[PDB]
């Protein structure tokens, strides 16, 4: 393989150069509007992932599994990402900005929001989170451990350098990982929302995938 | 399936 | 808070729930009948084993109701798997129902034994996951702040329990990690089957216990 | 409410 040859600043390196840009915008309103930005989206978080070590290193067909499981996590953990600088409401575009008085989805409008929130406590990092979204790519379909592993030395790495003590290093991961299970439930529940819109081709073959 | 398009190019 | 590792350890092992016996008669829906009827006789236990996790008592009884109905089939399902180590290809619902390959959920259950299995995982670390579970599964959905020490707690007993063992701190940390990193599928499993058992009530075919109806309702769908 | 009383006791 590759991924296991790096050290952790190349690790770090790698990741923040296959990050995807930022993408603007253009009920029935704003949905389309997600849709047609979450469909824009694919086409740069496929390429992204290609771009993470190890993933090259999976045959199509394992690649095509993790991306149909974890898409819409990948899609979450970026949000949230955005959002965080803008407590109280979510930023999917710079133009596209949503309090919870328009999502009427309002619970997982407000799940996401106290997740950005919970970043933000934690003064997550922005190779922090790089780090954990190649997580959820390799590890969500995964039912990769060396890849995975690699990753973990990699954000204990980056605590480290940041100065942080050894019990510091180690419950900042088990905070940051919990946060993994949080957002594997609001990717879930989301789900079952694009499935009731359902009752572009390409998003609904990754809903399909799903169910 | 498009994923399989997307992933090769 | 005020708990050594040990202490914990201790505390959360006698604390520990017994495993109960299915209804199932190694002669004659059918098995559904007994996962239900198995998990609605477990809860009851849960919940008293709830109440004797550090840090649970503290909080409001609301925050306690969210805290298990969020968690209840996560912690069934480890529990499940735990059981079902050492036991390659078969779940172990009891000591009377062991089973072999809704089959997609019992693949992932069976995928996750595995994994407990060839981490060796040990009672310890078990107990402390679970403990986990219950205090994370619905701490997003002054007193959160208490979860998050409690849970910081649990993660120095982790650490401490495999700092015993002999792991290296790399090893301790990568450990951890995978651990950490399997509730995540542990939650996507209990959402899939949240799933299927609301599609048993709308078939009323399974027979559904009023607790675990009003778990169900909870969880909305 | 099941969950919340036996919580109680
Ligand atoms: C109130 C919560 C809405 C859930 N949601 N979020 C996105 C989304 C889009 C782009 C992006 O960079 C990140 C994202 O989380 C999304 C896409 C399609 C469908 C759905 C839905 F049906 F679940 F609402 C979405
Ligand atoms: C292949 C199994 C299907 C999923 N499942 N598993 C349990 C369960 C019961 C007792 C226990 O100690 C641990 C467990 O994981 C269960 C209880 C009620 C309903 C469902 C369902 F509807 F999702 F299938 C359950």
């Amino acid at each position: 393989s590759l991924a296991l040859s790096l050290t952790a600043d190349q690790m770090v390196s790698a990741l923040l150069d296959a990050e995807p840009p930022i993408l603007y915008s253009e009920e029935a309103s704003m949905m389309g509007l997600l849709t047609n930005l979450a469909d824009r989206e694919l086409v740069h978080m496929i390429n992204w992932a290609k771009r993470v070590p190890g993933f090259v290193d999976l045959t199509l067909h394992d690649q095509v599994h993790l991306l149909e499981c974890a898409w819409l996590e990948i899609l979450m953990i970026g949000l949230v990402w955005r959002s965080m600088e803008h407590p109280g409401k979510l930023l999917f575009a710079p133009n596209l900005l949503l309090d919870r008085n328009q999502g009427k989805m309002v619970e997982i409008f407000d799940m996401l929001l106290a997740t950005s929130s919970r970043f933000r406590m934690m003064n997550l990092q922005g190779e922090e989170f790089v780090c954990l979204k190649s997580i959820i790519l390799l590890n969500s379909g995964v039912y990769i451990h060396r890849v995975l592993d690699k990753i973990t030395d990699t954000l204990i790495h980056l605590m480290a350098k940041a100065g942080l003590t050894l019990q510091q290093q180690h419950q900042r991961l088990a905070q940051l990982l919990l946060i993994l299970s949080h957002i594997r439930h609001m990717s879930n529940k989301g789900m079952e929302h694009l499935y009731s819109m359902k009752c572009s081709d390409l998003l609904l073959e990754m809903l399909d995938a799903h169910r | 399936k498009i994923l399989h398009r997307l992933l090769q190019d």
